[PDB]
């Protein structure tokens, strides 16, 4: 919505910067807007289902990692 | 400046008392129970003691933290 | 004779109605801050912008939900961590076509062969 | 490059019709008391008498011819702001209902033909015309340019339009500026 | 040495002022709406009239249904185009009337409803008919809210308004009265009437506005009228949050010394509920009591009047303050305990007929308003 | 023709002697006018 | 001096320019020798005679005479094509407005169904006593005899389809025999359920009412915490001070020669006030919990010791009222 | 869907309800259709809490209503913006060009209601399908042209051109506005000059505090008689003095404003003024000479004092004569440099 755009150009240079790499194309910024979204809607889905799970009506950073689980990635110092 | 705001309220004391005292409700409102249940079980009306007086006891109640600022302020209001 | 309206307005003037210094080459900061934001340690999307993000796109799968203030911080650090292996990825495939500059079809093919579309 | 001498009081009169028609929404009253061929015939028989030279004066007379041929043919495309295209249409209807087409010579005033005068060297620069009829052009329009600052109080008065209804412009109605700026 | 700070007096009738009221209402007015997200609303009519029946009022007056105009009689101001737009554009088609939606502003900020010429029919009836009894000495008080629209014009649709009703009234009250002053007490100016008689000096325009940057931005001090209507037209500027107190020391001085030195016929009174405390568009703060005491004030004179209602965007307050005027017209004062009637949901918390004025800043000061009416008495000075 | 719009670069004390000298002018002109007026209305009188 | 401005405007600006100096405008208002129309104003401008000419059928002589028709104002000329500033409203007020708005959706669709629930069933009761052999050429005109052409038009299509409402206006007009009892009988049902929703959202709108209402009249009160916090401060204390001295000093040259010694005045008609004042800051003290116990019983003698010295108050009187 | 079931004979039988359920959950300014009533979300911050007579006199007045026809006068008395202007406005598109003109900006200008039937083009499209239906070359059309009209031969060449050019709205070229520095021009291209302010953003009018206005009329604000970059109060001209109010009589107050070209501050009581000059144009004290005056003859006559001229093209001379040098009104004050006194 308003806040997909908040990921903004420099942000994602400094990304990008902090993934080594030197030239970027203006077509880089709204489709990678895109890959982010398809993830965070996935990775959202997987904790938020383990939030109604709980009898709960907040998602945790435990929920968090938890979904990342099952995704297969690890996040530390978040709990779990 | 305490004693300015205080003293417009004492000033003008005994007409608001009188009009809070002799606040006659209308019929159907009380017959189909129309108006605010609340601000009386608080105790936040001012019918029965002098305006300025309970003026200074919400007042002192909300220095002590007993009352909230949003409830003083609607009592007030 | 096609035609289109383009004002949007039935009426006019709806405002007054009732209601000598050094230039560093193209590319030479670049590298400089390729090591700033590698050297750093904090996270590159502005929390209030993302925590908006993270909220507005939230709210169609569950009505009304809260985040631990840690739960965003996980989905922020997840998504950078997403994000820089892709670009790795993207620089890996990238430096593969005899380029240096990428282009979104580098990260499309980065995504399609690692299984995701 | 082609540069014109106009001079700068009937560069500030131009800026004041820009003023009018723009900001203060004024329009020209049409037809006016002195209109443009009042003033290309006017110059022409004041010049005429000027030199004993004949070809100086078959070059006057084509000079003169050409700008009302070339006033008419463009005031239509390009010599008028959007708010006095409103009173064009009216001008033509009404032209076409008494059977008459409408010739802007003997219409418009002559703030119309220093806006034609004005915008005459982007035309010049704007066709395949060699150096030599573009020199002489710009001569014969600097020298109607000053013959027109010894007339400037007769061709381009000061009057309010609240106060005097022998203005040259005349204020706008509410509907007039809606049609014209609306749709 | 002219504006006095007096304190606001309260509102007493005048039992030797019996006058006879004339009450113009069609049911159908309130049938009618402007929109879905616009803030006039003619649903206002008939709560303020619900609460007239409920507080047996009608006991006191003659109720009247005025027939609605015919086209050619809005054209005694409006011109026949105008007048032939508005009989004939309906929502369905509203883009076969493109160049007319723009050149009689009807589109935007005057939005195109389906019952808009009956509507504008019932307003002009409305007041045409409460001057025709006023001229006839059936009645002394003409009562007509289903009016009010000053902001209209000969060719155009401005400030929720369409037909000029007010101008017609007046137009009415001319062929019989010489001489017919005009009350604007709208917090808008009222554009639209004196732009209509602007020029002549049998129509003494008098407008209490609101001039900053609001609507319409007419009504500058130095608007005096031109030709013969020279000093035919007061304007009084006023700023924000006006009190009840300061509207009354402003109109009463003004309203005065209009009426010895115009010396009117006849009084026509826009009674805008907009200048009441809380309005969703106005920005004074008249109780009302601070509202009706014009009203009160007016009636003391004797003058044949014609009280028109006119704005007022929050529907309760101009209910409850048309109500307690309509009262006040017949020598009473209505108690402040509200009747049942079938809108009293409206009126929460205390249900009760007051309109409680807001707690912020009355900024006209005394100096200004002196210097506002010390002009507006110097320019009185040639009316006689 | 730059020589139209020439600004006058004019001084504190003249102004001030235009506007004394012009007023000086205004005022006895209508006061000399309003007693040539006086004595040709007083003249009319003994005439008539 | 150049003869192009009057004399009348050169007063007018020298009254704008040495106005308070009343002794040397005066010598100028005479020295000058001043002896004391088409004052068309700001907002109005004069239309031609091309303009005027617009037909209005129903003008007589006394209307062409009365009205004005060259002389006009618009809003656009008064903002000078910039717009208008709307008045600031609160978010208790925007939210009793749009309560309002509700209010009114409801309340003027259950009206209009009302109408027109009326008017069938007086047709319905008119064709109800007749038989069936006229029944069947009985017509309905336009309005239905109502004093409104459109009300029931309205209501019909709103309550049926778009495309439909249409049809069955026609169908009621044509043959109404067959189309009114059905009709009202869907108005009716349309109308009792409205009215049920319509009395469960009175609920919830008077209790938002009473929520909102005295917070939406609260303008100053809205906003008084942050100005206090910014306007009580000392910067604003010393600036209102220094600001009456600067003015009284500006206007000490020009007039008023025994100048005043003081700046501010302060009036305290009530005693029982400071008794108050100091009942609240015994009982901020005893509340607080940033001051020590010595502090806290050094600033209630401090607070006693300068009430009594500072003011005609006895230390008896004040331990005696408190 | 035969709504009117009519007999063989054509008399009306019995006819069928359309579809209300088409219409019957419309979404109305509640957010929820009529004919439901308020959802548990919107219930829980409305009403306080949330768990998991008939005497009316007002049918009376039909029958006490009289009618009333008793008046004098009863019974009878592609591109979103213009090619020419560029300007938002309905426009006619041109089909094989992808240029939009206003129906007013034609030539001539087109009635929105009497539309060309099939096909529109522009004048340079018209332009353009003439020479490629035409064998002969441009030049050869231009040189025919020339010779055809043998009358006028210098601007010939620029009668030929301007068929090709498409109408567009008039504007002055740039050393028509370059010779008068003051004069700007606008976003739609309008006049503007140093008599106008810096058009207020929306961030200003709409995006503020609700006791913080452009207006300065809704709260009490100390720090307007306080200069910025001076510290000083800002004295008022005409009652030299600057009523700040003290918060605790916010009421004795008075407002003050500064001229938007010399800076000098202005009670709003002084000069009669409500408002404070937000947007619109540039506020002038009334100390400021004017650039326009009207006198009466005893008609009239007008004086306007000259625009700004760049310093290129501006001379600024002294005269000689010191005492009656009518000069225009346009003068500048030079300094002046005891015999004098
Ligand atoms: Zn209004
Ligand atoms: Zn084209
Ligand atoms: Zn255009
Ligand atoms: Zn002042
Ligand atoms: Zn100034």
């Amino acid at each position: 919505r308003d806040n997909i755009q908040g990921i903004t150009k420099p942000a994602i240079r400094r990304l990008a910067r902090r993934g080594g790499v030197k030239r970027i194309s203006g077509l880089i910024y709204e489709e990678t807007r895109g890959v982010l979204k398809v993830f965070l809607e996935n990775v959202i889905r997987d904790a938020v289902t383990y939030t109604e799970h709980a009898k709960r009506k907040t998602v945790t950073a435990m929920d968090v990692v938890y979904a990342l689980k099952r995704q297969g990635r690890t996040l530390y110092g978040f709990g779990g | 400046t305490i004693y300015e705001r205080l003293l417009e309220i004492k000033q003008m004391n005994e007409r608001v008392t009188k009009e809070i005292n002799t606040r006659s409700t209308v019929t159907f409102a009380k017959d189909l129970d129309l108006l605010s249940s609340q601000l009386s079980e608080m105790g936040l009306d001012f019918v029965g003691e002098d305006a300025y007086k309970q003026v200074l006891r919400l007042s002192r109640r909300l220095i002590n933290g007993d009352l909230e600022h949003q409830w003083f302020e609607e009592s007030l209001r | 004779a096609r035609t289109k309206q383009t004002a949007r307005k039935s009426t006019g003037g709806k405002a007054p109605r009732k209601q000598k210094p050094h230039r560093y080459r193209p590319g030479t900061v670049a590298l400089r801050e390729i090591r700033r934001y590698q050297k750093s340690t904090e996270l590159l999307i502005r929390k209030l912008p993302f925590q908006r993000l993270v909220r507005e796109i939230a709210q169609d799968f569950k009505t009304d939900l809260r985040f631990q203030s840690s739960a965003v911080m996980a989905l922020q650090e997840a998504s950078e961590a997403y994000l820089v292996a892709l670009f790795e990825d993207t620089n890996l495939a990238a430096i593969h076509a005899k380029r240096v500059t990428i282009m979104p079809k580098d990260i499309q093919l980065a995504r399609r062969i690692r299984g995701e579309r | 490059k082609i540069s014109l001498q106009i001079p700068i009081k009937l560069k500030s009169v131009l800026v004041d019709d820009w003023e009018y028609v723009t900001k203060d929404k004024k329009i020209c009253r049409l037809p006016a008391d002195v209109t443009v061929e009042m003033v290309l015939n006017k110059y022409e028989h004041e010049v005429s008498q000027e030199l004993e030279s004949p070809g100086s004066q078959s070059q006057l007379s084509e000079y003169c011819a050409g700008l009302k041929l070339y006033f008419d043919k463009c005031l239509g495309n390009m010599l008028l702001y959007r708010l006095e295209r409103l009173q064009y249409d009216e001008l033509l209807k009404k032209s076409s209902k008494d059977q008459k087409p409408l010739v802007p010579i003997r219409i418009y005033g002559a703030i119309h033909l220093l806006r034609l005068i004005s915008v005459l060297p982007e035309l010049i620069s704007s066709t395949t015309m060699d150096l030599q009829s573009c020199q002489l052009l710009i001569k014969q329009t600097e020298d109607f340019l000053v013959w027109l600052l010894m007339h400037v109080d007769e061709y381009f008065n000061d009057k309010d339009p609240n106060r005097s209804d022998d203005a040259l412009y005349v204020n706008t109605s509410s509907q007039y500026e809606g049609v014209a700026l609306g749709m | 040495m002219v504006y006095e700070a007096t304190p606001f007096d309260p509102i007493t009738v005048k039992p030797s002022d019996k006058r006879r009221v004339a009450y113009f209402y069609d049911a159908d007015v309130g049938n009618y709406a402007y929109g879905a997200g616009h803030p006039m609303k003619p649903h206002r009519i008939r709560m303020a009239h619900s609460l007239i029946m409920n507080y047996g009022l009608y006991k006191k007056m003659e109720i009247y249904r005025a027939k609605p105009a015919t086209k050619q009689e809005m054209c005694q101001f409006h011109t026949d185009e105008y007048i032939d737009f508005l009989s004939r554009v309906t929502p369905d088609n509203l883009e076969m009337f493109k160049r007319e939606s723009v050149k009689f502003n009807v589109g935007d900020d005057c939005p195109v409803f389906d019952g808009l010429y009956e509507y504008c029919s019932i307003s002009g009836g409305g007041s045409m008919e409460g001057a025709a009894r006023l001229n006839r000495g059936k009645c002394d008080v003409a009562v007509n809210y289903a009016g009010g629209l000053h902001h209209a014009k000969k060719s155009e649709a401005s400030g929720f308004c369409y037909l000029n009703d007010i101008v017609l009234g007046i137009i009415e009250l001319l062929r019989y009265h010489p001489r017919v002053l005009y009350i604007d007490i709208d917090v808008h100016h009222g554009d639209g009437v004196e732009e209509a008689f602007y020029t002549t000096d049998r129509v003494m325009t008098c407008s209490f506005h609101k001039y900053g940057e609001f609507f319409p931005g007419t009504g500058e001090l130095r608007d005096i009228g031109v030709g013969a209507g020279k000093n035919y037209a007061v304007n009084v500027p006023l700023r924000d949050g006006i009190d009840d107190a300061t509207y009354r020391s402003v109109f009463e001085p003004v309203i005065k010394k209009i009426m010895e030195w115009y010396q009117p016929s006849a009084v026509v009174l826009q009674c805008g509920g907009d200048s009441l405390s809380g309005d969703r568009l106005g920005c004074f703060n008249l109780s009302m009591e601070g509202h009706a005491n014009c009203v009160n004030y007016v009636k003391s004179f004797g003058i044949p009047m014609m009280v028109v209602g006119g704005g007022g965007y929050t529907m309760r307050n101009v209910a409850r303050t048309w109500c307690f005027e309509t009262g006040l017209l017949n020598n009473v004062v209505l108690d402040k305990d509200l009747p049942y009637n079938e809108y009293y949901e409206y009126y929460g918390p205390d249900y009760k007929l007051s309109v409680r004025p807001s707690n912020m800043f009355n900024v006209n000061t005394p100096e200004y308003l002196d210097k506002v009416m010390t002009n507006i008495f110097a320019n009185l000075e040639n009316t006689k | 023709f730059n020589q139209d719009f020439k600004i006058t670069q004019i001084d504190e004390n003249s102004i001030k002697y235009d506007f004394f000298d012009k007023i000086y002018k205004s005022k006895m002109v209508q006061k000399r006018k309003l007693f040539q007026f006086q004595e040709s209305l007083i003249d009319k009188l003994v005439s008539n | 001096s150049q003869d192009i401005l009057d004399l009348d405007d050169l007063v007018e600006k020298v009254d704008f320019y040495l106005g308070s100096n009343k002794e040397l405008f005066t010598w100028f208002k005479n020295f000058v020798g001043y002896q004391e129309c088409e004052a068309f104003g700001p907002s109005y401008k004069r239309l031609p005679k091309s303009d005027t000419f617009m037909p209005c059928s129903g003008r007589d002589d006394m209307c062409w005479e009365v009205l004005n028709d060259e002389w006009v104002g618009h809003p656009v000329w008064a903002s000078e094509d910039s717009g208008f500033i709307a008045h600031r409203k609160n978010q208790y007020e925007e939210t009793l407005f749009k309560i309002e708005e509700e209010r009114h959706e409801y309340d003027f669709y259950i009206e209009s169904n009302l109408r027109t629930i009326q008017c069938l069933e007086t047709i319905v009761n008119k064709i109800e006593n007749m038989t069936e052999n006229e029944k069947a050429n009985f017509k309905l005109p336009p309005g239905l005899g109502h004093t409104s052409m459109t009300i029931y038009k309205k209501v019909i299509r709103k309550v049926y389809d778009k495309e439909r409402g249409f049809e069955i206006i026609d169908a009621l007009h044509e043959h109404p025999a067959v189309t009114a009892p059905v009709v009202l009988k869907r108005l009716k049902q349309k109308d009792e359920e409205w009215r049920r929703a319509q009395r469960e959202w009175n609920k919830v709108w008077r209790e938002l009412e009473q929520k909102v209402f005295f917070k939406s009249l609260d303008h100053l009160g809205l906003t008084f915490k942050q100005a206090d916090k910014k306007l009580l401060t000392t910067k604003q204390l010393i600036s209102e001070i220094s600001s009456i001295k600067v003015d009284q000093t500006n206007k000490k040259i020009h007039w008023l020669t025994p100048k005043p010694k003081s700046q501010l005045d302060f009036d305290f008609p009530d005693k029982n006030i400071f008794y108050d004042i100091l009942c609240l800051a015994d009982t901020f003290i005893t509340h607080t919990t940033a001051y020590s116990n010595p502090d806290k019983e050094r600033l209630k003698d401090l607070l006693k010791y300068f009430i009594s010295l500072f003011f005609s108050i006895s230390f008896e009187k004040i331990e005696e009222s408190l | 869907k035969e709504l009117l079931e009519k007999d063989s004979k054509g008399n009306i039988i019995k006819l069928n309800e359309p579809s209300t359920i088409s219409e019957d959950s419309k979404v109305s300014v509640t957010g929820l259709p009529l004919n439901k009533g308020p959802s548990e979300k919107i219930k829980r911050e409305s009403l306080w809490n949330y768990r998991k007579r008939n005497d009316l006199k007002t049918f009376l007045t039909e029958n006490m209503t009289e009618e009333s026809n008793i008046r004098s006068t009863i019974g009878w008395n592609n591109e979103d913006f213009c090619s020419a202007c560029n300007q938002s406005g309905s426009f006619l598109c041109c089909d094989t060009c992808p240029k939009s003109f206003h129906f007013l900006c034609l030539d001539p200008p087109i009635d929105p209601n009497n539309l060309p039937k099939g096909d529109w083009h522009c004048n340079e499209c018209k332009f353009k399908i003439f020479i490629n239906n035409s064998m002969a070359t441009l030049k050869k059309i231009e040189s025919n042209f020339i010779k055809q009209n043998n009358n006028v031969k210098i601007f010939a060449k620029l009668l030929f051109n301007i068929d090709s050019h498409n109408p567009k709205q008039f504007q002055l070229p740039n050393y028509i506005k370059e010779t008068f520095p003051a004069v700007k021009t606008g976003s739609r291209g309008q006049y503007s000059d140093e008599n106008d302010k810096i058009p207020l953003t929306d961030r200003q009018l709409f995006n503020t505090s609700y006791g913080q206005s452009i207006t300065k009329l809704d709260s009490y604000n100390p720090d307007t008689h306080i200069d910025s970059n001076s510290g000083k109060f800002l004295i008022c001209y005409k009652c030299n003095q600057t009523r700040l109010g003290s918060w605790s009589h916010p009421e004795n107050s008075r407002l003050i404003m500064t001229c938007d070209y010399c800076q000098t501050p202005w009670h709003l009581d002084c000069v009669p003024r409500a408002s404070f000059k937000n947007l619109g144009s540039k506020w002038k004290c009334p100390l400021h000479s004017p650039t326009k005056v009207y006198k009466k003859i005893h008609n009239y006559k007008v004086w306007k004092k000259q625009r700004l001229i760049n310093k290129k093209n501006q001379l600024y001379y002294e005269p000689l004569q010191k005492i009656g040098y009518q000069n225009n009104g346009n003068i500048q004050i030079i300094p002046t440099t005891n015999s004098i006194k």
